[PDB]
């Protein structure tokens, strides 16, 4: 159990970390967050009181080094940095523990939603999309573009999602015009999965990192990314059965998690009845047909 | 974007620009069969590709062979209109290949933009105008063409005729449509007004009757008597 300690909280501030949230006053004696769970990326990410404007935060895997959040006066930001040195950092981690000044990261032992929503987001491609190799982890924020958003616009600032674009001639082979628009299994499994991804789980990696920089900081263009990734799969006529079976799994976990009040903004009405009701696969997806059923009924 | 009663005499500036028409491509008879089901029977249809500037007509003719073992015919339509426009563009010289593209139904926008991504230059548009030119087949000489086609084949007439050496283009396609629509209206009638005079003639080389200017403007006036007419016939006004 891992820990991502704080020099100081000098500004009021909403912390998330993963799914959970917490205020913390002005000045307020907090020195971070406990009990981080081994095995999986996390995000922790700041909200703040006196400017909701701008959502930002950064992915991390304390696997990877040992890392602690100190507030900048002059960037005016809660930054995240590495420690170099293990036994300072020890020292100080231990002294804010025996003094309780630690958040816990508080897991129910029942509960997989962590785990569910980031089964195949690893840290080696988020910090392939979001690219500031002189770091461990890595920074998103609510305003950042994609590189599509940008050929539609500083590049070291983008986030770097595989560009998937229907009328493409990627996306179409010669030829094959309306064969590959109409059913676009080719542009899948050949473009996309064998060529770019390798495999469903670098793709379904880039999935859930889309849509949870979407959930967390209102990031617009990884909820397009999100919803493309989406209707490619669906889109599909031919579909790996063990793919159709993890997407359904994937998109019930997501659309459980989403906030009721988000759904307007986070939610494409049009991608959603074509996915659960028009396409290929509008009988493929059971759990998240009926999660969405029930719980965004209006939305369909 | 879309094409409107604003940006109309667009359509007769030196761009070079092509209306494209599918609502003759895929053409049925319904009928019943033995057993008292229905039926459908194709027959042969046409794109019907205009340049508005100069009156040049490319009549792509689309025998019924192209639909033998097909299935969901109305939506191959529109993609076979696309593949065959796009072939169209391919055979012209670059210096004759259109900048922009008009479809005259939204629903040929996918198909003609997928077949025409070699050309991103050239601007895939629809527009509001409700052109008649379903009604191209009610002109006689086209109709002719394309029902005696035993195979693929493409026609290039020039819709205006001899007209462009008088009238301007705007003029003429104000005609043309004129013509379209009340031949569209009601055909019978439309058909009476242009050939029930035998000393006014239909040159060989030609689609119209050859007019004068002062027959032209004859014509014209009954042909809008006939379109507000059919329109109280319809309303009861
Ligand atoms: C003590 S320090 O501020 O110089 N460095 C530091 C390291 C680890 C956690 C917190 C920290 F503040």
């Amino acid at each position: 159990m891992n820990t991502v300690p704080f020099t100081s909280a000098p500004i009021e501030v909403t912390i998330g970390i993963d799914q959970y949230s917490f205020n913390v006053k002005e000045n307020q004696p907090f020195h971070g967050i406990k009990d981080i769970p081994i095995g999986h990326v996390h995000v922790i990410h700041f909200q703040h009181a006196d400017n909701s404007s701008m959502r930002y935060g950064y992915w991390f895997d304390c696997r990877m080094g040992n890392f602690y959040i100190q507030y900048d006066p002059k960037d005016g930001l809660y930054k995240m940095m590495e420690e170099r040195d293990g036994a300072k950092f020890e020292n100080i981690v231990h002294n804010f523990k025996e003094r309780q000044m630690m958040v816990s990261y508080p897991k129910i032992d029942e509960d997989d939603t962590w785990y569910n929503l980031t089964e195949f987001v690893q840290m080696d491609k988020i910090r392939k999309i979001v690219r500031k190799d002189e770091n461990q982890f890595s920074y998103v924020d609510s305003s950042m573009t994609t590189v599509q958003e940008n050929e539609l616009s500083d590049p070291a600032h983008s986030l770097n999602y595989t560009v998937i674009n229907f009328k493409s001639r990627e996306a179409i082979r010669p030829g094959h015009e309306m064969e590959d628009f109409l059913d676009k299994s080719y542009y899948l499994n050949t473009v996309m999965l064998q060529g770019i991804f390798k495999n469903s789980s670098n793709y379904f990696g880039e999935l859930q990192f889309a849509f949870l920089n979407a959930m967390f900081f209102g990031n617009y263009g990884s909820s397009l990314q999100w919803h493309a990734m989406i209707e490619l799969i669906c889109s599909s006529a031919t579909v790996p059965k063990h793919m159709l079976d993890k997407l359904d799994e994937i998109l019930y976990y997501q659309i459980k998690t989403l906030p009721e009040q988000y759904s307007d903004i986070l939610l494409n009405e049009r991608v959603w009845n074509i996915c659960l009701y028009s396409s290929f696969q509008k009988n493929s997806l059971h759990n998240t047909e009926k999660i969405m059923e029930n719980k965004y009924p209006e939305l369909l | 974007g879309a094409m409107n009663s604003s940006n109309y005499a667009e359509l007769f500036n030196n761009d070079i620009k092509l209306f494209v028409d599918d609502t003759n491509v895929y053409r049925v008879t319904v009928h019943k069969t033995f057993e008292g089901n229905v039926a459908t029977k194709a027959i042969n249809g046409c794109i019907f590709t205009l340049n508005p500037k100069t009156g040049h007509l490319f009549l792509k003719i689309i025998h019924t062979s192209v639909w033998a073992g097909q299935k969901r015919l109305s939506q191959l339509a529109k993609w076979k209109t696309a593949e065959e426009v796009s072939a169209l563009v391919r055979s012209l010289p670059k210096e004759e290949q259109p900048k922009q593209i008009i479809v005259t139904r939204k629903a040929m926008l996918d198909p003609l933009e997928v077949h025409m991504l070699d050309f991103p230059n050239i601007a895939i548009r629809p527009t509001e105008l409700r052109l008649p030119f379903s009604a191209a087949m009610s002109i006689d000489k086209l109709s002719d063409v394309v029902m005696k086609a035993t195979e693929p084949q493409m026609v290039l007439f020039n819709i205006y005729d001899d007209w462009l050496d008088r009238i301007s283009s705007y003029t003429a396609f104000s005609r043309l449509t004129l013509l379209l629509r009340a031949l569209k209206t009601n055909e019978e009638s439309a058909k009476m007004i242009l050939l029930s005079d035998p000393t006014i003639t239909i040159k060989s080389y030609h689609l119209w009757p050859s007019f004068t200017d002062e027959q032209w403007i004859t014509i014209e006036s009954q042909m809008r008597d006939l379109i507000l007419t059919e329109y109280g016939r319809k309303y009861n006004v």
